[PDB]
């Protein structure tokens, strides 16, 4: 193996940050851009979404995956952000570069970058600061759904998604309580809707039908059996099999199974219930008993997606027939299959006008594409609203922010005596890559774009005003109402710092080559 | 990983495109060129070729921007009717202006919203020239005929085509919308008319009787079922072992003949003496259906049943144990006709109403399959005729029109895409270029003088380029009905733009 | 693109090289082939037609070439060789106008318009014989054998043509008559004297023994079923593990049998044939000698042509097993023959079909494998020139001689055509010219002189004569017994002007993947 | 296209920067001498910017502005030829950042200007009024320009004698501007450095004539620029020889051409001629010499041509190249005319007290060795150079480097506050500054961005701090040495460099 320092080790971290950072920044923002990429398996994965990029890519080089992590936590945390952090990223590396060249050690730029981006933190906390009941936030909220749902591509008729996303943290989530709930949060997508309906379902869908048409389309209240229990054939691990042979072994064994399933039919209607959810479903035979005994019956349920049911439904569990009670049923307000604006999309839903856990949050689409790009709109989405219902501190995107924080960070930069300085100016310009990289999605020249920003921050030292966003030919970003989380932006400004400063640490490197994954 | 560079992935984009866009633009308009594809790699063959749908599946996209503008089209051509060839070439001529712009060093967002706010431009254009021609009846029959003629022709048919025109218009005129291979079912088959298809009053189906089972049936009840034994049936007492010895191998053979009988007593309790099964099963299991007197159909097909249970009040659907489970249809005689010159078992009973069958004779296969697919284009365009009975003159003629109206919009409204607007008005105006070499006639010359004179109020007079002439469109019949045009335009823009957006292609 | 310019150039180049390789027709000229293939197998090749069916290419322009060939027998039988020789003067045609700038959409149109006047044409130099005539027919039926490879056999097959046609035919002038009703078979044994025309339908097959049937009274038999006896398709209890056991269930199996031909022989069948295609082993090895017995006809694992004539002329249709008895929706007949004739052959011969007014067919024998295929060829074409009066009559040039006749009267109809499909025609009467001359070129040396000389010899002759292409000699060329049908030529050109307007069409490279 | 000028303008700039870099490790007093070879195969050892570029220069367009640049500096400051080289080469550095990043130009050029006129502002406001008729004021502020440059060993006694010949030059408070066309620097062999005085009239090169007057008081200043002989033959004289008698015939001409010439300029009055060479007149006669000495006239024969332009501005002694321009007006008023023999050997022409427009001193400079008569010769010439450069531009600014990092960081505040797309441009322009103290301070021995970096964060909140010192190496304050420059000195590095930089970007 060789051994990299010094220089070999920061030319490599250039070659390898850059390559990410070129795709981010040509899909950055709403004038952003949609990439056709296509996989080795003849397949094709149309995407635009900063996460989904780097889960697509393996490029080269240790630093490709290190942003790949860091991009997974936030999307979790604020949402949004995931192409904004690695393009301000590259910029770091680029300008370190040139004043790496100029004779300045990777000490001195990694404690003068951190330095800037505490200056810059403190730029962002000015613009708000309000925290506002969850009624009043339900108008701003909806403002800031439309650019994030932009961000991944089209929000006309995209109202629907950010109206039910209002209903989607209120539930799941308390104002002051400080955690995430996003692991209380299911996504669903199911091929043949439309991006045009959109629907809150305030309990569980199973995608799975009645075992009959002519077992009733409604159930009560209450009163759901939770089971484990074969109508079909369970897939023993036991072994050994034998087959019937013959017409004698045959009938015995129909008549012996047919038997076994109306007792089991009768047990669980006595104790209460006239909904059967069974994790080993119903075979064609098993019908027969059913409709006999009448109880509507869902066929099949997941091993693990039966716990899931139980916890959002707040039900109380029974694991198996052997541990069937009066006493322990899960919780419904109606059962009944819905059929959502077409009936290419089917899927069983078990609501609740009882206790709520959970909150699936359904969303259609009439194709493959269409259903991926919505749940990742609507998801990223959903966060960052989440993180303005606790506090509703907004701060207008589109780079407004960080030209004026640019401002601030240069002024800053040199009234340290410290060999920072220098460090702490690229800090400066190095914000500002990103109105320069959405001016690439705009149409417009990178430079002189930036620089009319400016000047409108001369005046006011607030974003509210600046360049187009949208597109309609405003100069504005509050007749615009490009919306990012407060929390969201000083994420990104923050983490990436925290990344880069690492890798301008690292310059021990034990590779044969230059890069290896 | 690969990663192909900002530069390089939009070069990929272009050549791809335009190399399978030359493929479909032959056969596009008028008489012009066709494609013959040659076929080796796969099998080695040569095809005859005219549709669309053939020449851009057949040969396979390894080109990543190629892939997706392929299945765009291929769908549209389903709905819309003729969207293969029209989606595609239109697509591929926009790249071509693009690949100029970005050298020059226009930005790709620029030439986005110029393409795209002249297709909005295009579109209100071609709402204006186009005006209705179905405002009588008889003349909305009329309108149907030549909006039919066009699709039809540039298109390889012999004399089937001359049938087609009338038979379209029949099949959505008196059904009002929607689909129309409900309200005319294909039957494709071989007979001794060299090309010529007609409308089979009952539904006949191909295959001979033989054996005991008899020929002619009197008074039909017909006992509709989807499924039934494949050769042998399995049952309560159907099912047993009988094989595990070298001479028990003959043996269980004897027993599956047995099984056989057991399917036929099914049926002898319904009393049913028609039942049809969607399978065909052996010339020897068809003595015990035959001998019984409940007489088995094999190898129905779904779309002929469904023919004769609309008039009749029947429901197509499996289930029988006995027929009050399902509803049965009617004939009086099923009778073994020969046409052509090949035998074919009869259904006559009951004619028309929600459903026809035709039946198509050629001597080859190709000619069958090849002439569905030029009607079912046409069948997709004049469903959309009746609800908007709008027709707008074409043959190139529509094309220019609206690219004339961009070109004025393209001076005065932009503030930036000016440059963008006429590249989309320049590209719709590539089509009647190409076409007229073809023919015989000065592409230059052509684009340049008419242009201006059928925006001015010419709209009749358009592109005649089967001969390389100025004709009148509303004589000729060169003209295609308003929907089918506006649908295939929003397509191709939206589908370049996709792939023009593309700056890097990462594969993994 | 730059895709589409240079296909067209290489595609033509290429088909056009074999074509001139090929060239090289009528007569004995070039030298042999003995071919090493690619496969590594010895082949010796001799006589066009046979060759060009025959040829296996991989190159798509080239591929036409096979095809076209098989085309032109179907319709005409006459002129396989001749069809692609005069196609290689088309593509010719289309490289000198492409330099010119003519656009290859306004060639292939030229083609259509050069189709139309020349048969036209040709119909006009013809001589209208009658199709019904019988020796008019004789003479043409010479002319064809005495081209061929028979000088002394001609004599024999001659009359047997007019005669075997005549069955078939329809009075009127449209396309009629044809090899799928026309049904050629061989027979090992006899002669090519012995040769026999029998007006019904007779199959060929191979038949068991020598010892049945070859009397009057049968009920052909089209059959589609197994038996049902012991270890077959009925029950057997007796299950074997010994030699001694194995006897006696196939002893009990041959024994219902025996039983069963008797019910096949109460219906009247002196021919059975059974079916191509098993159910299980179809009637058992074991039934085909007891049939034998019962005085009646076998095969097993038929040829599919048997199964398409039989249903088709005589209306026989499938029947019901034999426990079940038959059906009876068989035709009716009246032969069962085996024909045995100098020790040798097997053969099934129906008279007293039921016909449709059409289906004549032919026996062809020789006394040895060589000399029933010395017959077959000749009569083949025999059998076919005599064909081609009744789908399209007339008597024009034969050899290929009226397409150098033709090229006279064509270039003047081009110039006062005045069109932009002049030029390619015009061009194509100089290279129908070339026919002959190409033909010679290729065997030796000093080529340039011979070249020029043919043409001008049949030129100067005029409308009504030229260079005769079967004796050579300036002479009177459209009726002199250098003749052939009008079909031969007209088809000729058609096939022809599609195949090669192809070429033309397409546009950019295109390969399957 | 504007493609090929812009790779043909980034390899000039690139070869220009090379030049450059030598010169930055040759700055200030503590500079590295750089031993240069000549295509000549010599070794040339200098610390003096200028030279090295003029000695030889690679073939670019942009290393021949830098030659120019300099030789522009020496007839404006005189000073600050080493330090004009690298702001020049530093900006070029800024401009390739600028390019890439799409800022035109055009617009790098004028902002550049604009930059300058802004730069101008902020170090006048630093700047601090010194009198310019006061002789000890222009003393002090010359003495520290004198150890930062590299002649200074024998300056000290050079130094006072600089001032009082520029103090007589400077008559009102405007203190005119001073160019070195009113002050003459002449050597003479022998004699000290204390020996070295200012003549009030001009002292001019050599003096033939020994048959002269050697003293004349009450003198006048005649000039000549005509023959005293009949035109050359084939010798400066007429007469020639090839025959003897062929010497009589011209003799014949020459004899009354030399009595007219001789007596015409006696009788208009003159008592001091200006005689140039034999090789820079055509005819001259030692036989007119002897007689025109004889009529008791001070003769100095033997000047150059660059002389005879100097002496008539000064002196006003105005052309007379023809008889007929001998008139009174061309003639001077000398007080004395005077052979010196004393503080040094040979012998020269003083004229002490002259009629003159403006006011001309020359200052004879000498030493005992002939490598210290040109000690002093550079030693003169560097102090005289600060002095006229102060009474130009009144005000007083610092050495050491420490206002060009005081421009910068007020020129980089302002450039945000105004905005615009230049604003990249005159951010870029201040960073280009910070080079040069930072170059200075590597070559004063201390890490050199370590010591950059620190004097910005003295003068953004003290302003008027430190510098670079010389004692220390490093960071203390000039305040308390002071190291002074003149206001023009500074002015013209940067107005000088910019429009360098302006011709190179605007060069295709």
């Amino acid at each position: 193996k060789s051994r990299l320092m010094g220089l070999e080790a920061l030319k490599s971290h250039i070659m390898a940050a850059k390559a990410v950072a070129n795709t981010m920044r040509t899909s950055l923002g709403p004038n952003g851009l949609d990439k056709m990429m296509v996989d080795k398996d003849g397949d094709v994965t149309v995407t635009n979404d900063g996460a989904t990029i780097l889960s697509m890519m393996d490029v080269d080089h240790q630093i490709a995956k290190l942003m790949v992590e860091l991009s997974k936590s936030q999307d979790d945390e604020i949402g949004d952000g995931t192409t904004g952090v690695v393009v301000l990223a590259g910029a770091l590396l680029e300008e370190a570069e040139q004043l790496l060249d100029r004779g300045i050690h990777p000490i001195r730029i990694a404690d003068g970058y951190e330095q800037a981006a505490r200056v810059a933190i403190e730029h962002l906390d000015k613009i708000s600061d309000s925290v506002l009941v969850d009624i009043k936030d339900t108008e701003p909220l909806i403002q800031t759904a439309k650019t994030t749902l932009g961000s991944k591509v089209v929000n006309s008729c995209h109202r629907q998604m950010a109206e039910i996303a209002v209903n989607a943290v209120l539930t799941v989530a308390d104002m002051e309580r400080r955690d995430v709930d996003f692991e209380l949060i299911k996504v669903e997508g199911k091929v043949g809707g439309r991006l045009e309906d959109t629907k809150l379902i305030k309990g569980v869908i199973v995608d799975k039908d009645f075992s009959h048409p002519q077992m009733p389309k409604k159930v009560e209240d209450a009163k759901i059996a939770i089971l484990t229990c074969p109508f079909e054939p369970p897939k023993p691990k036991t072994k050994h099999k034998l087959d019937v042979t013959s017409v004698e072994d045959y009938k015995a064994l129909q008549k012996y199974e047919k038997e076994k399933f109306e007792e089991m039919i009768q047990q669980i209607k006595e104790t209460g219930a006239n909904l059967a959810i069974c994790q080993w479903g119903f075979d064609d035979e098993a019908n027969h008993l059913l409709l006999q005994n009448n109880l509507p019956a869902v066929r099949w349920v997941g091993g693990p997606e039966i716990e899931l049911i139980a916890i959002a439904t707040g039900g109380r569990i029974v694991p198996r027939f052997s541990e069937l009670t009066a006493e322990k049923l899960g919780f419904a307000g109606l059962v009944q299959e819905i059929s959502f604006g077409t009936t290419k999309d089917k899927m069983l839903v078990i609501e609740q006008c009882k206790n709520s856990r959970a909150v699936t949050i359904f969303i259609r689409g009439g194709n493959k594409m269409i259903i991926e790009e919505a749940k990742r709109s609507l998801h990223d989405a959903l966060c960052v609203i989440r993180n303005l219902i606790r506090d509703n501190r907004v701060v207008y995107g589109g780079g407004a922010a960080e030209i004026s924080c640019a401002l601030a960070v240069s002024q800053e930069a040199d009234k340290c005596p410290t060999l920072e300085q220098y460090a702490m100016r690229a800090f400066a310009d190095a914000l500002e890559v990103i109105p320069m990289a959405l001016s690439e999605n705009s149409g417009m020249n990178p430079i002189q774009t930036m620089t009319e920003v400016r000047a409108r921050q001369v005046k006011e030292m607030n974003p509210a005003l600046g360049i187009d966003c949208l597109h309609k030919g405003t100069n504005d970003m509050k007749q615009q109402h490009v919306i990012e989380t407060l929390i969201g932006k000083k994420q990104q400004i923050s983490l990436a710092t925290q990344m880069v400063r690492m890798i301008l640490k690292i310059d021990d490197i034990r590779k044969p080559g230059e890069s290896e994954e | 990983a690969d990663e192909e560079r900002a530069e390089t992935a939009r070069l990929t984009s272009f050549i791809g495109a335009i190399a399978i866009g030359d493929l479909v633009k032959s056969t596009l308009g008028p008489k012009g060129m066709d494609k013959i594809l040659l076929s080796s790699g796969r099998d080695a063959s040569l095809m005859v070729t005219n549709d669309g749908a053939t020449i851009l599946k057949n040969i396979g996209v390894d080109n990543p921007a190629a892939k997706v503008l392929v299945d765009m089209s291929r769908v549209q051509d389903d709905e819309v009717g003729d969207g293969t060839t029209s989606v595609t070439v239109l697509a591929a001529e926009l790249l071509r202006e693009a690949e100029s712009l970005i050298a020059k060093k226009i930005h790709p967002q620029t030439i986005i919203a110029g393409w795209r706010e002249a297709t909005k431009a295009a579109r209100e254009a071609l709402l204006s020239s186009a005006v209705d021609h179905g405002s009588d009846e008889v003349k909305f029959r009329q309108d149907l005929m030549n909006i039919a003629g066009t699709t039809l022709s540039s298109k390889l048919l012999t004399h089937h085509k001359d049938h087609f025109t009338k038979l379209a218009v029949e099949a959505v005129l008196r059904l009002k919308g929607s689909g129309n291979l409900e309200a005319i079912h294909i039957i494709k088959k071989l007979g001794g008319s060299l090309a010529d298809s007609y409308l089979d009053e009952g539904f006949l189906l191909d295959k001979k009787i033989g054996v005991n089972q008899p020929k002619r049936i009197e008074n039909a009840k017909i006992l509709i079922a989807n499924t039934g034994m494949d050769t042998d049936k399995i049952k309560i007492f159907g099912s047993r072992v009988r094989v595990d010895s070298t001479a028990k191998v003959a043996e269980i053979e004897h027993a599956e003949k047995e099984k056989m009988k057991e399917k036929v007593e099914r049926i002898l309790k319904h009393g049913i003496n028609c039942f049809i099964n969607r399978q065909l099963i052996y010339n020897y299991p068809e003595q015990l259906f035959g001998a019984a007197g409940v007489m088995a159909i094999e190898h129905a097909d779904f779309a002929g049943v469904e023919r004769l249970a609309l008039v009749t009040g029947g429901e197509i659907a499996s289930t029988f144990d006995h027929p009050e489970l399902v509803k049965l249809g009617s004939c009086k005689l099923i009778e073994e006709v020969m046409i052509g010159e090949d035998k074919l078992i009869h259904f006559s009973g009951v004619a028309l109403g929600e459903a026809c069958t035709i039946v198509l004779r050629g001597a080859t296969q190709q000619i069958l399959d090849e002439a569905e697919r030029s009607l079912h284009d046409a069948l997709c365009v004049l469903a959309q005729t009746v609800k908007d009975s709008r027709t707008v003159y074409g043959g190139g003629c529509s094309e220019m029109l609206m690219a004339h109206a961009v070109t004025q919009l393209a001076n005065r409204t932009p503030g930036k895409e000016a440059v963008a607007m006429e590249s989309y008005a320049k590209a719709l105006r590539m089509l009647p270029t190409i076409i007229a070499d073809n023919a015989g006639y000065d592409s230059a010359d052509l684009v340049a003088q008419l242009r201006a004179a059928h925006s001015e109020g010419n709209t009749t007079a358009g592109l005649d380029m089967r001969e390389g002439t100025i004709g009148d469109m509303a004589i000729l019949g060169i003209t295609e009905s308003f929907q089918v045009k506006r649908q295939v335009l929003l397509s191709a823009a939206e589908a370049a733009e996709v792939i023009l957006r593309v700056d890097n292609i990462i594969k993994a | 693109r730059d895709k589409p310019a240079q296909i067209r150039f290489s595609n033509i180049s290429a088909a056009k090289a074999v074509a001139d390789a090929i060239r090289t027709s009528l007569g004995p000229k070039g030298m042999d082939k003995m071919i090493q293939d690619g496969k590594g197998d010895v082949t010796i090749t001799n006589d066009g037609a046979t060759i060009l069916k025959q040829m296996q290419v991989l190159h798509p322009a080239a591929r036409m070439l096979v095809e076209l060939s098989k085309a032109q027998d179907i319709e005409a039988g006459d002129g396989t060789t001749s069809v692609v020789i005069i196609a290689g003067s088309l593509l010719d045609s289309c490289t000198k106008l492409l330099q010119k700038g003519i656009h290859p959409t306004i060639i292939s149109e030229s083609f259509q318009k050069a189709l139309e006047k020349g048969i036209e044409i040709l119909t006009d130099m013809s001589r209208p014989v009658e199709l019904s005539d019988r020796e008019t027919l004789l003479n043409s039926a010479t002319t064809s054998l005495n081209s061929k490879v028979v000088s002394q056999y001609s004599s024999l097959l001659s009359p047997m043509s007019v005669n075997a046609v005549m069955k078939v035919i329809d009075p009127a002038t449209a396309t009629s008559v044809d090899l799928r009703d026309i049904k050629i078979v061989k027979k090992l044994g006899g002669t090519i004297d012995d040769c026999e025309l029998v007006e019904g339908l007779v199959l060929t097959q191979k038949v068991s023994n020598s010892g049945i049937t070859r009397v009057e009274k049968a009920k052909i038999g089209l059959i589609q079923f197994c038996l049902s006896a012991p270890k077959t398709d009925m029950d057997n209890q007796i299950v074997v593990s010994d030699y001694a056991q194995m006897d006696r269930v196939l002893r009990e199996e041959r024994a219902y049998i025996l039983n069963l031909v008797k019910q096949i022989k109460k219906t009247g069948c002196n021919v059975l044939l059974i079916q191509k295609s098993i159910l299980r082993d179809a009637l058992s090895d074991l039934a085909l000698h007891f049939l034998n017995k019962m005085k009646i006809m076998v095969i097993k694992d038929i040829e599919r042509e048997d199964i398409e004539f039989i249903c088709k002329t005589i209306g026989t249709k499938p029947v019901a097993h034999i426990d079940q008895f038959t059906a009876d929706m068989l035709g009716s007949a009246e032969l069962a023959e085996e024909v045995n004739l100098n020790g040798s052959g097997k053969l099934l011969k129906i008279t007293g079909c039921a016909s449709p007014g059409k289906t004549v067919t032919i026996v062809v024998r020789g006394s040895n494998k060589l000399v029933i295929e010395e017959a077959e060829r000749s009569i083949h074409d025999a059998l076919c020139v005599i064909r081609c009066l009744v789908k399209k009559r007339a008597l024009i040039a034969g050899g290929g001689a009226p397409e150098i006749e033709l090229a006279l009267r064509l270039t003047e109809y081009s110039r006062t055509l005045s069109g932009m499909e002049s030029y390619c025609v015009r061009a194509f009467a100089d290279a129908m010219e070339v026919i002959p001359s190409t033909l010679a070129e290729n065997a030796g040396l000093n080529p340039i002189s011979t070249v020029t000389e043919l043409r001008n010899r049949h030129a100067q002759g005029e409308k009504t004569a030229g260079i005769n292409v079967r004796k050579g000699g300036i002479s009177n060329i459209l009726e002199e017994l250098v003749v052939q049908p009008l079909l031969v030529s007209v088809s000729a050109l058609t096939l022809a002007t599609e195949t090669v307007r192809s070429i033309l069409k397409i546009d950019d490279v295109v390969n399957t993947r």
